[PDB]
C-alpha cells in the first residue's frame, strides 16, 4: 500500500557458511510512506583499494507465540505439513 | 489486449546501411518495451529493454529510443552477422504481446 | 551454465491432450516467475502463459485461455503446461523463457530453453 | 563517478528463520493466529559470497548476512534501476543510515570506494 516496511534482529553467532537452528523473532525498524513500486533489488557492498541470504516471503497463516513477557518464541507454519 | 504492430514487414540492406525498424504499440506503454533478435533454428536474443537499455555484451552498433505507442530499432551500420528477424515485445500489461517480426535480407 | 530444456513434444490428433515441461538449472527458478511461448512454423512469437515465482497467480493468452493450464515445482525446478482440447493451429515449437521484465516477474537476465515440437494431426 | 569491475547459485535451509511482528500491539501468554507475508520454514534460501547480481522482488525478502567487518553496507530498491523512474536507495555510513528516493541513474555495478 505504497509503504515499505523494514524489520530487522542482530544476534552474533559462531556458525560458519550457514544459517543458525532456532527461533528469533525480527523486530518493526522503520515504516517509510514512500509510495513507490519495486520489483528488483540489489546489495552495496563496501570494497577496498562476509556472505548473504535471499529469501522470499509468501502469503502464509502463522500461529505465533507470545510468551509471558510478551516476545514471541515459537511458532507454526500451518502450511508446511499435517 | 495490446496489440503490437511492426513496420516495414521486411527490408533489404547491404553491409554499412543504416537500418531502421519501426514498432508501434495499440496503447500507451511508457518506456516498457523489450526487443529480440533472432536467426533461423535459434530461440530469440534480447537486444534492448525499457525501450532504450542495452543488454550485456550487445555491440554498440545497436540503439533504440522512444515512447508511449512509438518506438524505432535502429542499427547504425549493418554487419553480415546482423541478418536476422526482429521482433518487439510489450510488457506493461499481461497478457504480454509480440509484433508481427521485420525480416532482414542482405542486399 | 545457466539451461533451459523442454520435453515431452510429439505428435497427437485433435481433440486430444498433451503435458509439456522445462527441466531448469544454473539458476535460481524459485525467485522467477515463468513464461511459455510458442512459433508456428513460418510465423512470428506467440505469448502463450505466464506463472508467477511462488506458483500462484497465472495469466494466459486468449488464444489458450480455458484450454491451457501452467504450473510449476520448485523442489523439482520444473515448469509445466497441460494442454487440452489441441487444435490443428496450435501445431508449434513450445518455449520455455524467463524474459526480462521490470514491471511482473522482476526479471533483470533474460533466458530462453531450446523449444519442443508440438504437432497436431 | 561509475567504475567498471554469472555463478551457478548456493542453497542452504532456513529451518525457523525469518519471523517477525505482524502488527505493534501488544501480547502476552497466548497463541495467536495471523495471515501475513512470511518466510516458509525449511524453504531453499540462496546464499551468496560478498556475486552481487541484480534479483526480484517478488513479494518481499528475506536477508540475512553473516561477517565481521561490515561489507554490506545497504541496498537498492526499484523498478528500472535508471532515471526513467523513481527508485529506493538505502544506505549505511559511521554514524548514520541514509535514505533517498530519486530518479538516481545508477551505476553499472554501484559500490561504496573505501581508502
Ligand atoms: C505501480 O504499480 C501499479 C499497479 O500495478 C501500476 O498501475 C502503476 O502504473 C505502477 N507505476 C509504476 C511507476 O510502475
Ligand atoms: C520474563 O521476564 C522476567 C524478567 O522480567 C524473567 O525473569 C523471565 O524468566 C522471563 N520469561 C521468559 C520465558 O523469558
Ligand atoms: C529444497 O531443495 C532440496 C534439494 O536440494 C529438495 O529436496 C527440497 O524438496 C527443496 N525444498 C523446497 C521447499 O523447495
Ligand atoms: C563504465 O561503462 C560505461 C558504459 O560503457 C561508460 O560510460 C563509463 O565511462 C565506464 N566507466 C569507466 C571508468 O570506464
Ligand atoms: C553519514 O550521513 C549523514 C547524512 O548525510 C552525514 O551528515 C554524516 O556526516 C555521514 N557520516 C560520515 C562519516 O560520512
Amino acid at each position: 500500500d505504497g509503504y515499505f516496511k523494514i524489520y530487522s534482529k542482530h544476534t552474533p553467532i559462531n556458525l560458519v557458511r550457514d544459517l543458525p537452528q532456532g527461533f528469533s523473532a525480527l523486530e518493526p525498524l522503520v515504516d517509510l510512506p514512500i509510495g513507490i513500486n519495486i520489483t528488483r533489488f540489489q546489495t552495496l557492498l563496501a570494497l577496498h583499494r562476509a556472505a548473504y541470504y535471499v529469501g522470499y516471503l509468501q502469503p502464509r497463516t502463522f500461529l505465533l507465540k507470545y510468551n509471558e513477557n510478551g516476545t514471541i518464541t515459537d511458532a507454526v507454519d500451518c502450511a508446511l505439513d499435517p | 489486449v495490446i496489440w503490437m504492430t511492426q513496420s516495414p514487414s521486411s527490408l533489404s540492406a547491404s553491409v554499412g546501411d543504416r537500418v531502421t525498424i519501426t514498432c508501434q504499440a495499440s496503447q500507451d506503454i511508457r518506456f516498457y518495451l523489450n526487443w529480440y533478435q533472432q536467426k533461423p533454428g535459434k530461440a530469440p536474443k534480447l537486444l534492448i529493454s525499457d525501450a532504450s537499455n542495452m543488454e550485456t555484451g550487445v555491440p554498440s552498433r545497436f540503439s533504440g529510443s522512444g515512447s508511449g505507442t512509438d518506438f524505432t530499432f535502429t542499427i547504425s551500420s549493418l554487419q553480415p552477422e546482423d541478418i536476422a528477424t526482429y521482433y518487439c515485445q510489450q510488457y506493461d500489461n499481461l497478457p504480454f504481446t509480440f509484433g508481427p517480426g521485420t525480416k532482414v535480407d542482405f542486399a | 551454465e545457466v539451461q533451459l530444456v523442454e520435453s515431452g513434444g510429439g505428435v497427437v490428433q485433435p481433440g486430444g491432450s498433451l503435458r509439456l515441461s522445462c527441466a531448469a538449472s544454473g539458476f535460481t527458478f524459485n525467485s522467477y516467475g515463468m513464461h511459455w511461448v510458442r512459433q508456428a512454423p513460418g510465423k512470428g512469437l506467440e505469448w502463450v502463459a505466464f506463472i508467477r515465482y511462488d506458483g500462484g497467480n497465472k495469466y494466459y493468452a486468449d488464444s489458450v485461455k480455458g484450454r491451457f493450464t501452467i504450473s510449476r515445482d520448485n523442489s523439482k525446478n520444473t515448469l509445466y503446461l497441460q494442454m487440452k482440447s489441441l487444435r490443428a493451429e496450435d501445431t508449434a515449437v513450445y518455449y520455455c523463457a524467463n524474459l526480462k521484465d521490470s514491471r511482473y516477474s522482476g526479471s533483470y537476465y533474460d533466458y530462453w530453453g531450446q523449444g519442443t515440437l508440438v504437432t497436431v494431426s | 563517478q561509475c567504475v567498471n569491475l554469472q555463478l551457478p547459485p548456493a542453497y542452504t535451509n532456513s529451518f525457523t528463520r525469518g519471523v517477525y511482528y505482524p502488527d505493534k500491539v501488544f501480547r502476552s501468554s497466548v497463541l495467536h493466529s495471523t495471515q501475513d507475508l512470511f518466510l516458509p520454514f525449511f524453504s531453499n534460501v540462496t546464499w551468496f559470497h560478498a556475486d552481487n547480481p541484480v534479483l526480484p522482488f517478488n513479494d518481499g525478502v528475506y536477508f540475512a548476512s553473516i561477517e565481521k567487518s561490515n561489507i554490506i553496507r545497504g541496498w537498492i530498491f526499484g523498478t528500472t534501476l535508471d532515471s526513467k523512474t523513481q527508485s529506493l536507495l538505502i544506505v549505511n555510513n559511521a554514524t548514520n543510515v541514509v535514505i533517498k528516493v530519486c530518479e538516481f541513474q545508477f551505476c553499472n555495478d554501484p559500490f561504496l570506494d573505501v581508502y
